[PDB]
């Protein structure tokens, strides 16, 4: 819920790096169970057993790449003296690509992931800076 | 949301009120109305193809129909469009009219005056 | 390399693939009533809880 | 200016009216009408544009694109109506109605007021093209072609609209004069940096930009001779037009957003120059020409200057004229041996001496020979981007020497040598061919002799 | 069969010089060919191509360049004679602007 | 015998009627843009004894 | 099944569906609601094999439920605030159970899987119904609610439902499952926009469903629910295939184009609020439906598929039966653009 | 969306079990009479949005 | 040729004149209209965004068969 983004979000951005990064594998542990809850109603594993075993893949693949993203993200941020810079936020995108593509061992997949979640994590990180709304209140 | 579903005095499937009588018409050879005809000729010729008869000269008094049906509703369609437009800049003008602190008319300032940042293409 | 193949590669043969990936997975159901209204009762309860609990 | 666009409108019914052997006839007759009619619209102002309504305007940049327009629609009926003479006649109107839909977008495109109503005739120039692309192509990857052409094209036109309709909701007018009037500056921001992307990677990929190319060899190649004509002589300098246009709200941050496209145009002109020199299919190097001259009039167009406008104006005039003949010279060996291989048939100076002085005449302009407008348009870019900054002589050096070098490859491996021994069916050569030869080329040189009328609104 | 589909062969092309020597290429019919040829040349050559390159050679001055000549023949004239410099750096009267009051 | 003449040749008349159509739009369009006839700081002239607009 | 039948269950269709959109009391929406589902089941079977049978019985099993949930969130409403009329819905988790409800009704997603199923399993007669009056109710309830609408949540499934109909269409050669993948993208579209104008959602309403009723109407006209079996038609009746071509463009959204209507109109008014980047994400997704759009035009209109022997005997009888509505449905899914701001006259 | 038939017509299809302080028979009152006709009277004609606040 | 075919310049710069009042006019009255749109909807007190609310004439103004209503 909000509750876990607003965990992530209220800690400033080149401070505290592991309570960032243990919020960032929460939302990403979060999101994985949601992604397992769908994937074993829409295609059923056969057995018990296997269902666990999906389910905790799939959630650690998320857990894992969102506690790299925050801590990577967070220590360039600290490191540089540069926070509300987008590189910082394009370095843990990338990171994140990477450790997805470890997980399922093919370095196309990690190449893709690296540029596409470092481009979509810059996008986000310019979005705050300038107030960009996904879901824009009606107001006219 | 809704801006105009709502206004004092509408009448429910009225499609046209009393208000609207003070405006012009349209002239009966608007453009729009004559884009209208053209959309009517067009039902008329793709009658005649689809139904495997000589596209332009099977049926004139179903061609004729077809325009004049679609003249007649493009009358009332314009007549409609154009009380709503009409609405609109009246209930806007009012609104300007009754909330003077919201529109401040601020002092003009001549070009003379006013510092504009010059940057050199080069 | 780069004409006839790199070029191709990064921006339509990727999107491509991807949009044919994404077919396949969102198209290929079975078409069995008990998958997806489990489907249905996992969308209600976050809905719920993900943006009713927040108002 | 209803004087021009409503006897298109009357091309239509007069073209469905006509009788089975008099299409061709009536619809060259009246295009050239249309033409000489058209040919009024250069007499131009100093100061301002020619203002016909609230919705038509005409200007010093406009003019001469709507004169080629209206010029180029006859050259395409000549040049089709061979290889289309086994056709019904109801098809064989249909290709004229293509034709003519995409004559009024054009010329529609061309002198809209609005930034809106342009996008929807520039949009809607597609139509016509994809349909004479994947119904009249010749071979199978006609598909593939025209799937290319149309994603290409939209995926960077879609955000053009997004950013235009939010332009509008800014400052509440999309009309070119008020927003040429009321112009401020563009500060450095995020969001300043993405509105400027959208507003010029549509007319990026319409030029196209190198790296965003690879539409363009395929849809030149697989389309019929018509099509290439409108497709190199046209439909490119749509994006530079656009681009010309929308530049005026970018200041300042054009000053620094250009450098990527500047490289990316300068090594790319490089790169497809030199595609040029090792290539088997006589049509793709036309292409990967147009390419490279498109390059030079994205570069003319970023740098800014009043010299360098010129030089895209004119280069992009002659540009049109070059590339249509040439791609109706290579459709004449292709009538006449059904083989696009530039290898295949060889020596035919021996066999069609006429054809092979219009070849050398469209590869000399093809190079900028002196004083064409080509080399007139081309210098004035190389000036203008010297001043912009003195390195750019190597990379613009570079390219004069490729482009000389691959033209005359061209010449050489199709006029020189000796004839193949087995091709026995080269006819002579036409009136017809020789007739569309001679308006392509004739009406260069006649430019030449008074080159104001193509210098844009900067002279 | 061994075959895949009922198909028509593929066909030999027409040569227009066959059955027309001098055929001009524009069509099969010999007369709707003769008139295409005529038509095309001369609402061509004839009419656009000379008729509009001599509308455009004798085209009205609407830019201005002689008017523009004329005006600064004038201007340098009078300029020379009272002493006064050729041009001025400022195009705009420094009276008729503002400048703002402080710097620091 | 004409018949026969203008029904195989009256396509010939669409393309100059739409251009005289297309000059008299252009004429009826300019016809409703004279709000600044004779008005301009530039162009402000007096009338001559006989004329009565500067221009159509 | 008898005519005199058949025409009152039509009737009885269309008096839920105007039952719905005259009520001022929640119970006689329901009722509306519940009279419109009773009535369309046997219309769904009027052709009776196991297919249809197994689509009806989808169709029933779905709508119960959304029906259910319907009436729980009136009856949460009526407790929080005794009141029967439609209106700003005074509880939240109400509004939340009465837009997913809805939702289910209309075939957003994520509960769109039984649209294609439902589709493909019954006619074409009971296709053009199902895909076109039976959105209706369901989208003037939501109308009549958009004030206390979450947007969240709205915008959430209308986002997922443009993605699941390009990439559902993608993948089809049935031409009524590809038809209801495009149904949900355009359902999609119209409740993007519903929170901010609801005269855009009518508009959108309207010209969806006059190009549906040509595309299904030419569907009729020449009797192909395959790829291949529309692949024959331009060797019978070319001129339906060329109108069909033109319509697909119009599907599509290509300028100039009246399809291309709606899409802008909505994009406008999204940039009229802040609301960027959702406006970019649909047309980059909608370009999917051009897609595939683009290739049933391929295969049916811009090229030339083979034949068989037997098409000899057809070309030597007519149609029969006439649509008197198609050359209207067709110019008006096609040549409409220049009329734009008649649509003042929605409000 | 919402044809007010009812309105222009005048004729009452549902109107009347809208509300508990609309006419019961016998005149038996609901239990929050009182506080309903209040809310009503106060918020009738105002519009929902100003009456909301 | 001037003759023939052609006006005078003072045509041209009036008709631009005109064209610009009418396109500058329209451009603040776009500007406006939004501006009066978000007031409107904002406040709830202009005769857009007029929302229904239960009428006040379906209330029973009768003895209730007890005092207190
Ligand atoms: C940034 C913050 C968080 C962002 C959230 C949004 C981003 C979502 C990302 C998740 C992507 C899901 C889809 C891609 C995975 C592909 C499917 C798969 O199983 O392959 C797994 C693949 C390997 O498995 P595989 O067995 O090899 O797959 C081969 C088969 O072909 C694959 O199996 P298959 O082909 O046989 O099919 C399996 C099945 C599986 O089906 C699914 O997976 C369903 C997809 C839904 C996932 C979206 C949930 C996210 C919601 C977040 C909410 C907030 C959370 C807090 O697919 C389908 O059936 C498709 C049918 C389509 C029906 C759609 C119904 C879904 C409902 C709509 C979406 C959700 C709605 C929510 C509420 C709606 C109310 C209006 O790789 C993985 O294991 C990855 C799994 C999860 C990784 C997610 C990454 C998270 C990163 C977070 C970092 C945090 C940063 C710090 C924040 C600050
Ligand atoms: C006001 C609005 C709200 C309304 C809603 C609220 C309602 C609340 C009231 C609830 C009161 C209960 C009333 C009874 C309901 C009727 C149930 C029923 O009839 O069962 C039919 C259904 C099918 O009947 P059947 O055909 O006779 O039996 C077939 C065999 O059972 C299976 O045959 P098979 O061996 O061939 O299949 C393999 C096996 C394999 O099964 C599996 O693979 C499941 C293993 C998943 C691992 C669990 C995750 C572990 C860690 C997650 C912990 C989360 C928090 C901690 C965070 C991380 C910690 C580090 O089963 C399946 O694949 C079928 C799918 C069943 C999965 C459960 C579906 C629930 C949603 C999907 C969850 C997916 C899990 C992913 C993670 C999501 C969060 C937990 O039976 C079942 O699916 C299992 C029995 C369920 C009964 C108890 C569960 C009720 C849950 C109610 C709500 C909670
Ligand atoms: C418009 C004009 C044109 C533009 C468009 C055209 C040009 C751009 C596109 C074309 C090139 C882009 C392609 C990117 C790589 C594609 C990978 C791929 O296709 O995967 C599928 C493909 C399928 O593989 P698979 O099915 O998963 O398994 C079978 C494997 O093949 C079996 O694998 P294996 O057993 O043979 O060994 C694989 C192993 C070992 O590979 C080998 O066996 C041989 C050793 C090769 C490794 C090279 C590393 C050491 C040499 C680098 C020296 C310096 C770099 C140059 C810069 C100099 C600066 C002055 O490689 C690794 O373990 C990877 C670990 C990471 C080390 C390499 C990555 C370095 C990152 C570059 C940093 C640049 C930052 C900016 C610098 C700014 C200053 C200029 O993967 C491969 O087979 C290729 C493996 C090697 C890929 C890494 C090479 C990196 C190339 C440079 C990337 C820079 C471009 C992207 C920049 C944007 C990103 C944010
Ligand atoms: C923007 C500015 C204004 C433009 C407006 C928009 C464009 C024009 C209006 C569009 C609608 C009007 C026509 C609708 C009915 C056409 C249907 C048809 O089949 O026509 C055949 C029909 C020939 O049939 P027939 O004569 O009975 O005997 C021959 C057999 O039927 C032999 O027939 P068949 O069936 O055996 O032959 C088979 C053939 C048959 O297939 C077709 O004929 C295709 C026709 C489809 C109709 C278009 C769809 C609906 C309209 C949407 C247009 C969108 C335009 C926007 C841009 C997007 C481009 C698509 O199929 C094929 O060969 C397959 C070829 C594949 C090519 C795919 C391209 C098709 C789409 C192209 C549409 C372009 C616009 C319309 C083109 C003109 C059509 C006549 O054509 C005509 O003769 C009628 C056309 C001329 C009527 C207007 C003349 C007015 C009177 C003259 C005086 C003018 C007054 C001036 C006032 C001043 C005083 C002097
Ligand atoms: C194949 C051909 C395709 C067509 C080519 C299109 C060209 C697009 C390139 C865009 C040009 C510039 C874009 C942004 C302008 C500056 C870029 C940035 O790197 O500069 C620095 C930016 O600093 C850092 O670089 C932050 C950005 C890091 C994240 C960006 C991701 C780049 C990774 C490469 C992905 C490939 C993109 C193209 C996809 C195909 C400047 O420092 P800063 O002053 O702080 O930012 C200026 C803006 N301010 C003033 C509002 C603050
Ligand atoms: C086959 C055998 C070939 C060889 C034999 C040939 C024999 C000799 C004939 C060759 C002529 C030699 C050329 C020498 C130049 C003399 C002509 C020149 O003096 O005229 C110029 C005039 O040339 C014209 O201005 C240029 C022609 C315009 C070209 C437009 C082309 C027509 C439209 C066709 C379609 C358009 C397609 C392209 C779209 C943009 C001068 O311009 P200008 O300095 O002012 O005149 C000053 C006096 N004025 C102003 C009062 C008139
Ligand atoms: C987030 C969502 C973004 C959605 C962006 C979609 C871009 C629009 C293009 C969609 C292309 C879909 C093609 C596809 O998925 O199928 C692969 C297809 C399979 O062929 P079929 O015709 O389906 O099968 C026939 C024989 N069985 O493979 C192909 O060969 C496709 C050929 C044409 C592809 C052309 C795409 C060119 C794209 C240019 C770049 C822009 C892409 C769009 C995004 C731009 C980036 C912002
Ligand atoms: C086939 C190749 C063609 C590819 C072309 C695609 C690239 C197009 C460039 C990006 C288009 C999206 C820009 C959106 C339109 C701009 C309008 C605008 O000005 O909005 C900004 C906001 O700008 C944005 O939101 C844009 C964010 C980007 C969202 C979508 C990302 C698309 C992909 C990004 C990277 C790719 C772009 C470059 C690609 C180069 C070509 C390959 C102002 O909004 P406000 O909120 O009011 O500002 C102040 C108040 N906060």
């Amino acid at each position: 819920a909000k509750t876990l983004l607003h965990k992530y979000s209220d800690i400033p951005e080149g401070t505290e790096c592991h309570r960032k990064a243990y919020a960032s594998t929460s939302i990403g542990g979060a999101t994985g169970l949601i992604v397992s809850a769908y994937s074993i109603a829409l295609k059923p594993p056969a057995s018990f057993l296997e269902g666990v075993a999906r389910t905790g893949r799939y959630t650690f693949t998320s857990a894992a790449i969102g506690a790299i993203f925050g801590l990577t993200s967070c220590i360039s941020a600290q490191v540089r003296e540069k926070p509300d810079d987008p590189l910082n936020y394009f370095i843990g995108g990338c990171a994140g690509g990477l450790t997805l593509g470890a997980r399922t061992r093919s370095y196309g997949i990690g190449a893709a992931a690296c540029a596409y979640m470092g481009l979509t994590a810059a996008l986000v990180k310019m979005g705050q800076l300038e107030g960009w709304q996904v879901f824009a209140e009606p107001k006219v | 949301m809704t801006m105009m579903s709502g206004r004092p005095g509408r009448v429910p499937l009225q499609f046209l009120p009393n208000e609207a009588r003070s405006l012009p018409p349209p002239k009966l050879t608007d453009p729009r109305l004559v884009y209208m005809g053209f959309l009517g000729y067009c039902s008329g010729l793709i009658d005649n193809a689809i139904r495997r008869r000589p596209v332009v000269s099977a049926g004139l008094h179903r061609q004729l129909l077809y325009v004049t049906s679609f003249v007649f509703f493009g009358y009332y369609l314009l007549k409609r469009q154009d009380y709503m437009y009409a609405l609109r800049d009246h209930d806007m003008f009012a609104y300007v009219k009754s909330h003077p602190e919201d529109f401040p008319e601020k002092d003009k300032k001549t070009y003379g005056e006013i510092l504009e940042e010059f940057h050199p293409v080069r | 390399l780069l004409d006839l193949i790199w070029l191709e590669t990064i921006l339509p043969k990727t999107t491509s693939f991807i949009q044919m990936k994404m077919s396949i997975m969102v198209s290929n159901q079975k078409g069995l009533i008990k998958l997806y209204f489990l489907s249905f009762l996992i969308t209600i309860m976050i809905s719920m809880t993900l943006f009713n609990y927040h108002e | 200016m209803l004087k021009i666009i409503i006897p298109t409108t009357m091309l239509l019914p007069m073209t469905w009216m006509s009788k089975h052997n008099m299409i061709w006839i009536n619809a060259t007759v009246h295009s050239l009408l249309i033409s000489l009619i058209s040919l009024s619209l250069l007499n131009q102002l100093g100061e301002n544009s020619l203002n016909f309504s609230l919705t038509f305007f005409s200007d010093s940049l406009s003019a001469p694109l709507l004169v080629l327009t209206t010029w180029l629609l006859p050259l395409m009926l000549m040049a089709s109506q061979s290889h289309l003479s086994k056709e019904t006649t109801t098809r064989k109107k249909l290709y004229i109605t293509m034709l003519i839909l995409l004559q009024l977008f054009l010329i529609m495109t061309f002198t809209a007021t609005e930034l809106i109503l342009f996008y929807i005739l520039f949009e809607a120039t597609l139509v016509p093209t994809l349909i004479i692309i994947t119904r009249w192509g010749n071979q199978t990857e006609r598909l593939n072609a025209g799937l290319y052409f149309l994603f290409y094209t939209l995926a960077g036109s879609l955000p053009l609209l997004v950013a235009l309709v939010y332009i509008q909701n800014t400052t509440g007018s999309l009309n070119f004069l008020i927003i040429h009037y009321w112009s401020h500056p563009l500060s450095n921001s995020w969001s300043n940096i993405f509105m400027w992307l959208a507003c010029i990677m549509a007319f990026m990929v319409k030029m196209p930009l190198y790296g965003l190319h690879l539409w363009l060899p395929k849809a030149h190649v697989e389309a019929p001779i018509a099509g290439s004509m409108v497709l190199a002589a046209v439909l490119l300098k749509l994006g530079g037009y656009g681009m010309m246009r929308i530049t005026t709200i970018l200041n300042p941050l054009t000053n620094y957003m250009a450098y990527p496209f500047l490289m990316l145009s300068m090594w790319g002109m490089i790169m497809t120059s030199s595609i040029c020199l090792r290539q088997t299919d006589l049509k793709s190097l036309i292409a990967y020409s147009s390419v490279s001259h498109m390059a030079l009039v994205i570069v003319a167009i970023m740098i800014q200057t009043p010299w360098s406008f010129m030089g895209a104006t004119a280069l992009m005039i002659a540009h049109g004229l070059t590339s249509s003949m040439l791609f109706c010279l290579a459709n004449t060996n292709y009538e006449r041996v059904h083989s696009r291989t530039m290898i295949l048939a060889r020596g035919l100076q021996t066999l069609l001496p006429l054809m092979a002085t219009w070849w050398l005449v469209a590869s000399l302009t093809n190079l900028a020979l002196p004083p064409s407008i080509n080399l007139i348009g081309e210098l004035f870019i190389i000036t203008a981007s010297f001043s912009w900054s003195n390195i750019t002589i190597i990379l613009m050096g570079m390219n004069m020497m490729i482009t000389a070098l691959y033209s005359l490859y061209m010449l050489i491996t199709t006029q020189r040598g000796k004839y193949t021994h087995h091709i026995n069916n080269i006819k002579p050569s036409f009136t017809r061919e020789n007739a569309l030869m001679a308006l392509h080329i004739l009406p260069l040189l006649l430019l030449t002799l008074n080159p104001k009328m193509i210098l844009g609104p900067l002279y | 069969p061994t075959i895949r589909l009922q198909e028509d062969p593929d066909p030999e092309d027409e040569n227009l010089y066959e059955k027309n020597p001098d055929s001009h290429g524009y069509d099969k019919d010999p007369i709707v060919d003769l008139w295409n040829m005529r038509v095309v040349f001369f609402f061509g050559f004839s009419i656009v191509l000379v008729l509009g390159s001599t509308f455009v050679a004798y085209l009205p001055d609407y830019r201005m360049q002689e008017w523009a000549r004329r005006e600064a023949e004038r201007l340098v004239k009078y300029r020379e004679a009272n002493g006064l410099p050729l041009m001025e750096s400022n195009c705009f009267d420094p009276n008729k602007i503002q400048l703002p009051e402080d710097e620091d | 015998n004409v018949l026969q003449i203008v029904r195989d040749h009256w396509v010939h008349i669409l393309v100059p009627v739409g251009f005289v159509f297309g000059c008299y739009l252009d004429r009826r369009s300019d016809e409703k843009l004279t709000a600044f006839r004779n008005k301009s700081l530039l162009f402000k002239r007096e009338l001559r004894p006989n004329e009565e607009v500067t221009w159509k | 099944m008898n005519p005199i039948i058949y025409t009152t269950l039509i009737m009885t269709v269309m008096s839920g569906t105007m039952l719905v959109m005259i009520s001022s009391h929640w119970l006689l929406i329901w009722i509306g609601f519940e009279m419109n589902l009773l009535a369309m089941i046997p219309v769904l079977m009027k052709n009776f094999n196991p297919r249809a049978t197994e689509a009806a019985t989808k169709y029933f099993l779905t709508q119960a439920t959304a029906s259910m949930m319907l009436m729980m969130a009136i009856i949460i409403n009526l407790l929080y605030s005794g009141q029967w009329t439609i209106t700003k819905m005074f509880n939240p988790v109400a509004m939340t159970m009465m837009t997913m409800a809805l939702a289910m009704k209309l075939g957003l997603s994520p509960f769109h899987f039984w649209v294609p199923e439902v589709t493909q399993g019954i006619s074409l007669q009971a296709g053009l119904l199902l895909l076109t009056w039976q959105k209706l109710a369901p989208l003037s309830v939501l109308c009549q609610i958009s004030q206390s609408i979450n947007p969240n949540l709205m915008l959430t499934m209308a986002m997922l439902s443009i993605l699941i109909g390009g990439w559902g269409g993608l993948n089809q050669t049935q031409l009524r499952k590809i038809m209801a993948y495009s149904s949900i993208a355009h359902m999609g579209w119209m409740t993007a926009v519903l929170p901010y104008n609801t005269t855009m959602t009518i508009l959108n309403l309207l010209i969806y469903i006059t190009m549906t009723l040509a595309m299904f109407m030419l569907l009729i006209h020449s009797s192909a629910t395959t790829t291949l079996s529309l692949s024959h038609t331009w060797n019978k009746m070319p001129v339906i295939t060329s109108l069909m071509m033109v319509t697909l463009l119009s599907m599509g959204g290509l300028p100039p184009l009246s399809g291309f209507m709606p899409k802008w109109m909505i994009i406008q008014e999204m940039t009229k609020n802040e609301s960027i980047i959702m406006p970019t994400l649909m047309a980059m997704t909608a370009l999917l439906n051009l897609y595939f759009y683009m290739r049933l035009a391929y295969s049916s209109s811009l090229t030339m598929f083979p034949s068989t022997n037997n098409m000899k005997m057809k070309w030597q009888f007519e149609h029969t039966k006439q649509m008197k509505l198609l050359p209207t449905m067709i110019v008006l899914s096609t040549l409409v653009l220049p009329m734009t701001p008649a649509l003042s006259s929605l409000n | 969306p919402f044809f007010d038939v009812q309105k222009r017509l005048g004729l009452d299809l549902d109107r009347w079990m809208t509300i508990q302080s609309a006419e019961q028979p016998h005149k038996i009152p609901g239990r929050c009479h009182a506080f309903e006709k209040e809310w009503i009277e106060c918020a009738h004609g105002i519009g929902g949005i100003r009456a909301e606040k | 040729i001037a003759r023939t075919f052609y006006d005078g310049p003072e045509k041209n710069y009036e008709k631009t004149m005109a064209i610009l009042q009418i396109e500058a006019e329209k451009a603040e009255l776009r500007l406006k209209e939004l501006e009066v749109r978000r007031l409107m909807r904002a406040r709830g007190d202009g005769p857009w965004y007029q929302y229904p609310t239960i009428d006040k004439a379906l209330i029973d103004h009768s003895p209730k068969t007890t005092p207190d209503n």
